[PDB]
């Protein structure tokens, strides 16, 4: 499910485009995904070990970001395709 | 007698329907959606086999000798080409009541012979 | 008889003493152009797109990369040096050490498939000798997509 | 570690010289010492010809020649492509007749390549149809074959080709009469040579 | 893979192939899909 | 018999329940493949009766 299944989800959604004129595109390109981690109210990064989960109630989890590529289209065919890394 | 298929119609490939000369007395095959006709030679139009005496011999496939758990003997040795060893197994088809009658499929490759005893 | 005459050269060979099948595995590497460090072309494939996935692979590749150079001894003759030796031990067992790494070579008899080594010559294939035994390779012991931890929440 | 470019050279002159170590000991069973200790190398001498696998779908011996004899009768056999009447292109699997591989006994023994004059007759044995797989093909895994020779070292040579016969009365006799290798061919060995060279 | 090897070995495609040849071939599926037909299913399933 | 002296020194040699399938002695059959298995349930029922 994580190796394939999460990527094959993302890219077999169809782009949203959007009609006010301007277009956009908004394509969802490629995934990545941290270890768990926890961050307190400093947030300094540290990975939260299981045990650590269990004792404070916390939930094991990894923070999982997307490629993301907007462009915008408004008269004579210009492209305005700007990308977003690791959202 | 037996079962009486069905005809198709030369022109537009659809199916024959009886239809009779009611001036001449004998029995067309008529199209229903172009005028197409024809000359039946059978004669029968319908049958129904109540007693459903039917063949299982021809509906057996010689392939099945090559099925590994079906039984084998070597005391049936097939008419065809006096092979010793054959496959055997009942019918398993609805519609057969006294089904433990067995039948038999000659192993020889290339010859598939069936037969009942 | 229908006499099909064809003129083919003679293909000399040395097949030695043992013909082995190598399926190579996903981690060891064949790179046949001799190492010479002035002409050594690296990989360097695109920092940018590689994903921890392919980097591992990329670390594996280099450390377990069978790579032969010609160095100039004292006399200056040429002597061809491999990086990789296979062993034949007294048990019967062979390894192969890539450097420090081990690798347990198994001699498993290809029962069942029909593996035959021909040779190309013009438009026909001339067979050579028949594979009867794989090698496979496995690293001796256990002892032989990923992002870094965000700096910030989210 | 291997970021930079020098990082990866010096890593990889580092295992050339931990293979120059001496092997003493077993690295696991003290009581087992090492009987031959072989460098690897690219097989040098065989690298000029284009070695095939051929997978065959049923055993190729002939039925009747079991042993040890099957074994030499189907390494030195021969496939041609073979063009039926209605022009649907087969390989016809052919194997050596028993005065064939005498006759070749005779030219291993003499150390003679082979005699100018004779004729070594192969008898087809089956028609195959054929797929070939070469290394431009999309999804062609490289397969090595190790030759171990013995005192000198192990090498390993890479199946270009693939070929994967599928079982499909032409009582064909293969008339094979050897050759000098023309100037074509042996401009391929050298430019299959000049792969295991520096490409300056 | 597998649709890469039958395409490549002695099947048929169920559009190139006439009706009349369904009747005493072997038909193919593929996680459920018909995909073709076989006249020697034996030694496919050895090759397999 | 040489499957199972490779096997009884796993701990070495690293030979693994992974080498039994890669040489073809062992087979992993689901329900609808068993349909069409015949099986023995000791080796036992391999010996001539
Ligand atoms: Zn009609
Ligand atoms: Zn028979």
């Amino acid at each position: 499910f994580i190796q394939m299944s999460v990527q094959r989800i993302v890219e077999d959604a169809p782009p949203i485009d959007l009609q006010a004129p301007p277009r956009y595109l908004l394509k969802f390109e490629q995934i990545y995904l941290s270890k768990p981690t926890h961050w307190e109210r400093d947030g300094a990064p540290s990975p939260m070990m299981p045990n650590e989960a269990r004792l404070r109630n916390l939930t094991y989890s990894a923070p999982l970001y997307v490629d993301i590529t907007k462009t915008v289209i408004k008269e004579g065919e210009e492209q305005l395709q700007t990308q977003h890394q690791k959202t | 007698p037996g079962f009486v298929g069905i005809r198709f119609c030369q022109e537009c490939n659809n199916m024959l329907y009886p239809k009779e000369d009611k001036e001449n007395r004998i029995l067309l095959y008529a199209c229903r959606n172009c005028d197409y006709q024809q000359e039946a030679d059978n004669s029968c139009i319908y049958v129904n086999k109540i007693t459903h005496e039917v063949d299982e011999l021809t509906q057996i496939i010689a392939d099945v000798s090559q099925d590994p758990t079906l039984p084998r003997t070597e005391d049936h040795p097939c008419q065809k080409c006096g092979h010793k060893e054959a496959v055997f197994f009942q019918s398993h088809s609805a519609r057969a009541e006294d089904a433990m009658r067995l039948y038999y499929v000659c192993t020889a490759p290339h010859c598939g012979h069936r037969w009942t005893e | 008889e229908t006499r099909i005459e064809v003129e083919i050269p003679k293909v000399n060979t040395d097949l030695g003493n043992d013909l082995y099948f190598v399926k190579l595995p996903n981690f060891l590497s064949v790179e046949p152009r001799p190492f010479d460090p002035q002409y050594y072309e690296d990989e360097f494939e695109d920092e940018e797109m590689l994903d921890e996935e392919g980097r591992t692979r990329l670390k594996l590749k280099v450390e377990n990369t069978i790579r032969w150079r010609i160095r100039r001894d004292e006399e200056g003759n040429e002597i061809k040096e491999s990086n990789a030796r296979i062993v034949k031990w007294s048990d019967g067992s062979m390894s192969l050490h890539l450097g420090n790494e081990v690798f347990d070579v198994y001699k498993a008899p290809l029962q069942g498939d029909h593996n035959h080594l021909f040779i190309r010559q013009g438009t026909g294939l001339q067979g050579q000798a028949v594979f009867k035994t794989k090698l496979t390779f496995r690293p001796h012991s256990t002892d032989s997509l990923s992002l870094a931890d965000r700096c910030s929440k989210t | 570690i291997y970021k930079d470019r020098d990082s990866q050279i010096t890593a990889i002159e580092k295992t050339f010289e931990d293979a120059q170590k001496s092997i003493s000991q077993h690295y696991s069973k003290p009581r087992v010492t090492p009987v031959e200790v072989m460098p690897v190398f690219p097989d040098f001498k065989m690298w000029i010809n284009p070695c095939a696998q051929v997978i065959f779908d049923s055993d190729p011996a002939p039925k009747d020649t079991s042993g040890a004899a099957a074994l030499e009768m189907m390494s030195q056999a021969m496939i041609r492509g073979m063009m039926d009447e209605e022009g649907n292109q087969f390989v016809a699997y052919f194997l050596p007749v028993e005065e064939t591989l005498k006759k070749r006994k005779r030219d291993q023994e003499e150390e003679m390549d082979y005699a100018p004059d004779d004729v070594y007759d192969y008898k087809i044995a089956r028609e195959y149809n054929w797929n070939v797989k070469n290394k431009a093909s999309k999804g062609y895994e490289e397969n090595y074959f190790f030759i171990f020779r013995e005192g000198d070292g192990v090498y390993y040579n890479e199946l270009e080709t693939r070929v994967r016969l599928s079982k499909r009365g032409t009582n064909a006799l293969l008339v094979v009469k050897h050759r000098d290798m023309n100037e074509k061919e042996l401009e391929a060995q050298e430019a299959r040579k000049a792969q295991l060279e520096n490409h300056e | 893979p597998i649709l890469e090897f039958l395409e490549e070995w002695s099947m048929e495609n169920l559009e190139e192939i006439s009706p009349a040849a369904i009747a005493d071939a072997t038909k193919i599926f593929v996680n459920g899909c018909w995909v073709g037909i076989h006249k020697d299913p034996e030694q496919l399933m050895n090759t397999l | 018999k040489r499957h199972i002296d490779q096997l009884k020194e796993r701990e070495y040699n690293n030979y693994s329940w992974q080498d039994l399938v890669a040489s073809g002695v062992v087979e992993y059959i689901d329900t609808l493949e068993e349909e069409t298995v015949m099986l023995a349930m000791t080796p036992d029922d391999l010996q001539e009766k």
